[PDB]
């Protein structure tokens, strides 16, 4: 693997040694440079894996999402050369040294043959994030957002730690491959409930489950362009790819410990496709429909077919291009604006018809529309939990009418009527943010003709 | 006809021959604890390092 983790590395000195002006293009040169090298990987196996060496392994689970996380560099340049113009060069390599920081930190965390390794990155993967949401962040309650976001996710990982190395005192290794097949059942007493729970919840508080949720939309809301990107696309997967790869250890308690996170998800996806409709934010909305995705793919994962698991891929990596879409076009709409708010600016499709061109492709494809990977995924998922029971087509079909219903709140209010009068600063829109949307969304279109790549191991 | 002894004489120290045998164990002590193994043998290197957690070396 280390043919990426090289380059990625490299990146640092290659930004802290650039000339003042040139430091947004060789970065956006390399970062996809970066990414091209990455597509070698999704080339999987029917058969166990791409076993690299002893500390890192990709499976074609690891393949599609480490492919998106190098993909998403560029793109969070892009969408950050705009309101990083005012800034000093120290502080814009700072902000680069950052992202390049993240980027490399998920890249060790997604392959991470052994748990222990895997749970060290997945905490340092917090450090940048919360120095990038406090520290470049416009409104004042950026920092009590910083706070609910390092602590929600600390307090639930902090007994993982301990569950982690009891397991590997009792099983005697916490290598991922030894664990596959050497796994054993776990018995129903309240030591193995503890144990469930504690390796459980520490992903489940990130994903975010319903009532543990309250962290993502002040974080959301209060973080930087990049920071709500890269919170919406890669680090919300990290919960579900962690719990995909220790559920193997879990059976068969899960067949009933499953029960309260399922009930609290396929109630709380309605709940928040509610909430959706009511709501004076764009940022809070696009925050809440992430969340009410990430609830189906913890329905999906607690499921635990083979199915449930090919949907929850899909319906992963087409959820993380889908939000990081929307959170550009509402950042778009928010420089020019300055206010963010969702009836503030109206009737834009008048004056910028070709954003209003990405903002429906966007909503089109956050609605679920077929043969699009997110509805591939949604569709795997409603099967499987139909298989499940069959009660739970009405709690899905009541989420996919409120999803379709605030998807085309959102376009119709910023969208259609007529445009507000006391504006006249909707400059004509610029190459960048075109780019930043084409960019966004060609990849999905392209993926709806190779579903195979983005359907997980259980394909 | 007794001469008194002089300086430096009575507190000689001097061997007397006696037929009464040597106490072979006057402090009726009891056997003495087996030690430990203290096991020898050559040094090679760790098995596979130090196999503190994802370290391989
Ligand atoms: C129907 C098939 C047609 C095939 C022909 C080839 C077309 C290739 C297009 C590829 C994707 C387009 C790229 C997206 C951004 C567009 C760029 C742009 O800005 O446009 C400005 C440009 C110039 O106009 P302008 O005046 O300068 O700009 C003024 C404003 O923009 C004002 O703009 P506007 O008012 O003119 O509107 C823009 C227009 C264009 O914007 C879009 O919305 C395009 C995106 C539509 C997809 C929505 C997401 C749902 C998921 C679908 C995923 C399928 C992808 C398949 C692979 C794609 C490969 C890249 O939007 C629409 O017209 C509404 C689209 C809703 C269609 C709903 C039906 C979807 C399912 C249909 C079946 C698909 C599978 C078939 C399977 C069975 C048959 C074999 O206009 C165009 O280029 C229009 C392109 C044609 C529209 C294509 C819509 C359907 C085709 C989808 C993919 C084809 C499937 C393959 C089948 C082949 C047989
Ligand atoms: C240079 C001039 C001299 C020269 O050419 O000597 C060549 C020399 C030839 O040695 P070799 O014995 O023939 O290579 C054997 C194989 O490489 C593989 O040999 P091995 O597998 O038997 O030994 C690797 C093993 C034992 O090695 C170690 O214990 C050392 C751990 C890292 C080594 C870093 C070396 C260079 C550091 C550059 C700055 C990085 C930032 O490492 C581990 O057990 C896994 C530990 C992974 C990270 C530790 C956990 C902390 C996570 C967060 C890290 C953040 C740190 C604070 C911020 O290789 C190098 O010195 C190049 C770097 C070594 C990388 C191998 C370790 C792979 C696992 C971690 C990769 C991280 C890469 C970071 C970017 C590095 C940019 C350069
Ligand atoms: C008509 C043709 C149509 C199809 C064209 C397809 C072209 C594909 C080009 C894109 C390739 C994607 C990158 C693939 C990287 C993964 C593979 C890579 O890691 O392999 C390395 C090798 O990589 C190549 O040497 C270098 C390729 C890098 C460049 C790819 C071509 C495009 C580069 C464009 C760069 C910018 C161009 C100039 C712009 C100004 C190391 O190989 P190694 O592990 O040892 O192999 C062991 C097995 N052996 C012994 C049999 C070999
Ligand atoms: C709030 C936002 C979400 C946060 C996370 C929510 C998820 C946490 C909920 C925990 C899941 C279930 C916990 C225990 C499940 C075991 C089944 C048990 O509850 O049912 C009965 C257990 O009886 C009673 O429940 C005993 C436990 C009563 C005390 C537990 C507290 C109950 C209310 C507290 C709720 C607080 C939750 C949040 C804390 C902050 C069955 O009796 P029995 O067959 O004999 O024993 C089965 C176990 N054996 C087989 C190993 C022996
Ligand atoms: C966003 C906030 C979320 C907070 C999450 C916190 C709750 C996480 C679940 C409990 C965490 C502690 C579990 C302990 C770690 C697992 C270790 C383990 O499994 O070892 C058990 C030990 O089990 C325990 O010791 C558990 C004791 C728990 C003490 C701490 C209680 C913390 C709160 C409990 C209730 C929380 C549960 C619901 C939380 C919902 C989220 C708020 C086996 O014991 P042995 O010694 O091997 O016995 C074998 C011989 N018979």
């Amino acid at each position: 693997m280390l043919k990426i983790i090289i380059p990625t590395t490299m990146l640092l000195p290659m930004t802290w040694m650039s000339k003042h002006n040139m430091i947004w293009i060789n970065a956006t040169v390399h970062s996809l440079l970066i990414s091209l090298i990455s597509l070698s990987l999704l080339n999987q196996l029917g058969e166990n894996s791409l076993n690299f060496s002893l500390t890192f392994f990709s499976d074609s689970l690891s393949a599609p999402l480490l492919v998106l996380t190098t993909w998403l560099l560029p793109l969070m340049l892009m969408a950050s050369q705009s309101h990083l113009s005012k800034e000093t060069t120290t502080r814009k390599k700072l902000y680069i040294t950052m992202l390049i920081l993240l980027q490399l930190f998920l890249i060790m965390t997604f392959t991470a043959t052994e748990l222990i390794l895997f749970y060290i990155l997945f905490e340092a993967t917090l450090v940048p994030t919360l120095i990038i949401i406090t520290r470049w962040g416009n409104q004042t309650e950026r920092l009590n957002a910083g706070l609910y976001f390092l602590f929600y996710t600390l307090a639930g990982s902090l007994p993982l730690l301990v569950a982690l190395v009891y397991i590997q005192n009792t099983t005697g290794s916490l290598n991922f491959l030894i664990i596959h097949y050497w796994s054993h059942p776990l018995s129903n007493s309240w030591s193995n409930i503890f144990m469930w729970l504690a390796c459980i919840m520490a992903f489940m508080v990130k994903m975010p489950l319903y009532g543990l949720h309250l962290w993502l939309p002040k974080a959301h809301v209060e973080a930087p362009i990049a920071g709500s990107m890269v919170l919406a696309a890669v680090l919300l997967k990290l919960g579900g790819y962690g719990m995909m790869r220790i559920t193997t250890i879990l059976n068969p308690l899960t067949n009933y410990m499953a029960y309260p996170f399922l009930m609290l998800s396929m109630w709380g996806m309605i709940m928040t496709s509610s909430i959706c409709l009511r709501q004076t934010d764009l940022k809070s909305l696009i925050a809440y429909s992430s969340v009410s995705h990430m609830a189906l793919v913890i329905v999906a994962i607690m499921i635990q077919t083979p199915w449930s698991f090919m949907g929850a891929t899909a319906l992963m990596i087409a959820h993380g291009l889908t939000s990081s879409m929307l959170f550009c076009l509402a950042n778009t709409n928010y420089e020019r604006v300055h206010s963010r708010t969702m009836i503030l600016a109206r009737g834009l499709q008048t004056l910028l018809p070709l954003m209003a061109t990405w903002w429906l492709v966007a909503s089109l494809t956050n609605l679920a529309l077929p043969p699009s990977i997110n509805l591939i995924g949604e569709l795997f998922i409603i099967t499987a939990s139909f298989s499940w029971s069959n009660i739970t087509i009405i709690l899905m079909g009541m989420n996919m009418m409120i999803t379709a219903l605030y998807s085309l709140y959102m376009l119709i209010t910023t969208q259609r009527g007529k445009y507000t009068h006391h504006i006249n600063n909707i400059k004509p829109s610029f190459t960048r943010e075109n780019a930043l949307m084409a960019l966004h969304i060609l990849p999905l279109l392209l993926l709806t003709l190779n579903p195979k790549m983005i359907l997980g191991p259980l394909y | 006809g007794w001469v008194r002894p002089d300086l430096g004489e009575l507190s000689k120290v001097t061997k007397v021959k006696t037929d009464r045998p040597l106490p072979e164990n006057p402090y009726h002590s009891r056997a003495r604890p087996e030690p430990n193994p203290e096991a020898e043998g050559d040094l090679k290197p760790a098995k596979h390092g130090s196999r503190l957690f994802f370290w391989t070396m």
